[PDB]
């Protein structure tokens, strides 16, 4: 969606993330609260529109989450948004489009869930006949590895970088060192995904504040993140043979991101994707244009999606540490994008301050297509 | 009321004369897409169709070996996409053993169970399997 | 919200609703392609942006709905919306404000629900510690309202027998025809003075609308365009304070700014399509929208002014009372039903002097210390001469 | 174990044998009274002085239950219970089905409102007619 004029993020919010004991809508207030305190909003009826992301919670989220805070009434609207792993970064492109259509100078984003204090109908044709997303993605590493000469320990990679990448954070679930071996070693889900390359279920929220270039300027932000761009699309839907080492949507949603933002993906510093599986992040780094067609493997071997490479991917730890709160991930990956600019991430903080983030979450898909939804934002340093 | 023990009429063809099952394929009289059993064309929204044999023979596009699967599925199986001549792609469970399977492997049309019914009697399917 | 530009309906799409056998799905993709064809779409390309209500079937119910219709894809941004019954609503609220922002020129709003082939608060939430069910606390607004005016329960009965009267002609309703006060009095009582028959039941439905700019429906050669007079949603509020329950704090809040932003005032209303998920909740609404004095509620009904030969009929279509209720479906399935209205399509249940104005309206959750999380309302005029 | 006592900020028992009474608690910054939260709805602060309320109210509205909470024994009564300190309090009513009326004075009494997750029943805070 090309933006009408500017739109820049002012605070973000963010909770840790794991097993929690409080629900999505004390997780929700936590992450906006600290999203208004960092946008120096101490009042409720600064904020014109909200909205929040949630899959599995409750139908009336934002306004469960906003109750606490006094902000429910005639001066909030509020709107849940669901697509599945999309919901949290579609609240904050909700948020944008507020802002840079000029109905808002100043809204919010909300992503939330909480799963453990608490998928596909049989009707859809490959639930009828046994399949498990884990098995999905277990056949796009299958693949990969027929074409490339990939192996599990290849894969397991991902999971040895991410979980190191988030070491120092104190927001993940999962961090530290793990080495091929465990993560080759751990129980086998669907041949080569082991249980140590998924990601798993967890509790958490995040929330980020947007607004116009003067309302920066109004709320004294120091560091406003500028939204270079910002895109929605559907998953295409057909029964042909498809190149599942590619990704339809993924290909087409950061090509339209490169074309309305002006920014390639070789400027890209760091970038936040759906790590689910560490085959997607493999695929990914091919499908968001990082490297060419088959050259992920070579990315991922020479360090190209680490500390020192062309880009430092996962540097929160992605979703294979933090876990994935449905609802949450989306603008999680957003939240921190915002203080790896500001350099603000000490002990995980990525080397030269990047510049340019990228974030992106898939969510849900029918038998026939890929995904059912792609998000992904542009991010840039909006100070100098 | 039963649950189902076979799994569909609508895709999968039981010849009456004993002759050898095949997967259904549709072909929109209006604009000449095949697909499967649609109750309108996603291509151009005509419910006019033509129904169209599929090949028996395909080939392993991707497979999986299954030990966590779906709840009530006994583990280990095998699922795969299974692309066939007709440029269309089938997502099918493979019959055999764990570690036997290969990227391009030719197979062929089998019926067997898939799973068990909400009455805990199984739903005879179509399946792939290796070619003698 | 006001609208940058005009914002005009093209096509409208209904099923049937009632207990279906096919899902949420089915029901919202024969809703879109109803709404398409009477827009005169030729090319699905047009449909620049689509937003799906849904309460409890699915995480991308847009998705799965144009899934069939082949329409997701790098065209198509689907954003899924939720805030219980005003889901529907505020899937056409953000198709009309992609229209109205100039982000896209043509939207879709969808509404679509299947409760009845699927087996379905928290303990947490105080008043459902407390054995809290929402029959009794609409039912808490009527004895209020009993205590206050002197209606009783034959005068809260009438909505019934007014909404079945209302939907006897119409085969979309589920419920419909004569039902006698006696026998809506007589039926079980679940929570006094809310019998079974003053209660909307759960159902399957879906409803679509297609917004598009004023060129937009030159382009596409609308010959009854319906204009979005405007357009509102809030957020109720919160507080642990006394409040008068047979007001409606969000309801009143919503309708006022509906009222300030379109110049048309409550009086000019021709028909309303309100919550009716309790018989007491549309007799307190014409207070809470203004098509009466604070109290005067029980007058108007008796009155027969919220009926054929009054000032605004209400629940024309025959409301939640008749239609029954599927969560994601009932805030678009009024829009469809007032642009019909406006349209004089609606032979055999088409209200008198053909409408020029007509209003919506759906609420939709509350936790304790709210009276509703959401609200949505739209005004929409006769958009052609 | 499930909890068997609804809830020890809202509801205070004394040990030495006096009347039970509801917690209430005003914001040191903006004066709002509200039921027990970690900070206040209306300014944010989180600093606050517990103010016991009065142990009689009024039933503002109330309705008899005759299909309730799936658990819940059927007939149940339930209010808006309005204290003079301008906070309205939702709880059970002891006693009948059609008894009660609007504005009809209530005092605070211990009860139980439902059975746990152990099958247990948890006490809580219901109102009564006064004797
Ligand atoms: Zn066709
Ligand atoms: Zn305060």
């Amino acid at each position: 969606m090309k933006l009408q004029r500017e739109v820049y993020i002012a605070g973000v919010g963010e909770t840790k993330f794991g097993k929690h004991t409080v629900d999505f809508d004390v997780l929700g207030r936590e992450a906006a609260l600290q999203a208004m305190n960092g946008s120096n909003i101490d009042r409720p009826d600064m904020i014109q529109s909200a909205y929040v992301g949630n899959g599995m919670n409750d139908m009336t989220t934002g306004q469960a989450v906003f109750r606490g805070l006094g902000m429910c009434g005639p001066n909030l609207p509020i709107i849940n948004v669901q697509s599945a792993c999309s919901a949290g970064a579609m609240a904050v492109f909700c948020a944008i489009k507020d802002v840079a259509t000029g109905v808002t100078d100043l809204s919010i984003g909300v992503g939330t869930e909480n799963h453990t204090m608490h998928s596909a109908a049989r009707s859809d044709i490959e639930t009828m006949h046994g399949a498990v997303m884990t098995g999905k993605y277990a056949m796009r590493a299958t693949r990969y590895m027929h074409e490339t000469g990939a192996t599990i320990e290849d894969l397991a990679m991902i999971t040895v970088k991410n979980r190191k990448h988030a070491t120092h954070n104190p927001y993940a679930w999962f961090k530290g060192a793990i080495t091929v071996e465990e993560v080759v070693n751990s129980r086998m889900v669907a041949y080569p995904m082991t249980l140590q390359q998924c990601c798993g279920i967890a509790d958490g929220a995040a929330a980020v504040v947007v607004g116009s270039k003067e309302m920066m300027k109004k709320l004294g932000i120091a560091k406003p993140v500028k939204v270079a761009g910002v895109v929605v699309e559907s998953g295409p839907y057909h029964n042909r043979p498809r190149d599942i080492t590619g990704d339809d949507i993924t290909e087409t949603t950061s090509e339209k991101l490169y074309e309305e933002s002006g920014i390639g993906p070789k400027e890209v510093n760091i970038l936040e994707l759906h790590d689910a599986f560490t085959i997607a992040e493999l695929l990914y780094y091919e499908c968001m244009g990082l490297c060419k067609k088959g050259d992920g493997l070579k990315f991922l071997r020479d360090g190209q999606s680490t500390y020192g490479g062309q880009c430092v991917v996962s540097p929160r730890g992605g979703l294979l540490s933090y876990g994935h709160p449905i609802g949450a991930s989306g603008a999680a990956q957003i939240a921190q994008n915002v203080k790896q600019l500001r350099g603000e991430c000490g002990g995980y903080q990525v080397g030269p301050t990047p510049k340019v983030a990228m974030s992106h979450v898939t969510g849900g898909g029918l038998s026939g297509t890929e995904h059912a939804a792609c998000t992904m934002h542009m991010l840039v340093k909006g100070w100098g | 009321e039963p649950d189902i023990t076979f799994f569909h009429p609508d895709i999968l063809e039981v010849p009456k004369d004993g002759g050898l099952p095949y997967l259904k394929g549709y072909r929109c009289k209006k604009c000449g897409q095949l697909d499967f059993k649609t109750e309108m064309c996603t291509n151009c929204w005509s419910e006019e169709f033509e129904m169209v044999p599929l090949s028996r023979r395909g080939k392993v596009y991707s497979f999986s070996d299954i030990y966590i699967g779906q709840q009530g599925l006994a583990t280990p199986y095998i699922f795969a996409y299974v692309d066939l001549p007709e440029n269309l792609r089938v997502f099918a469970q493979l019959e055999g053993e764990v570690d036997t399977y290969r990227c391009d492997e030719e197979v062929e049309l089998t019926l067997g169970p898939i799973r068990m019914n909400n009455d805990n009697l199984p739903i005879i399917s179509y399946k792939f399997k290796k070619i003698a």
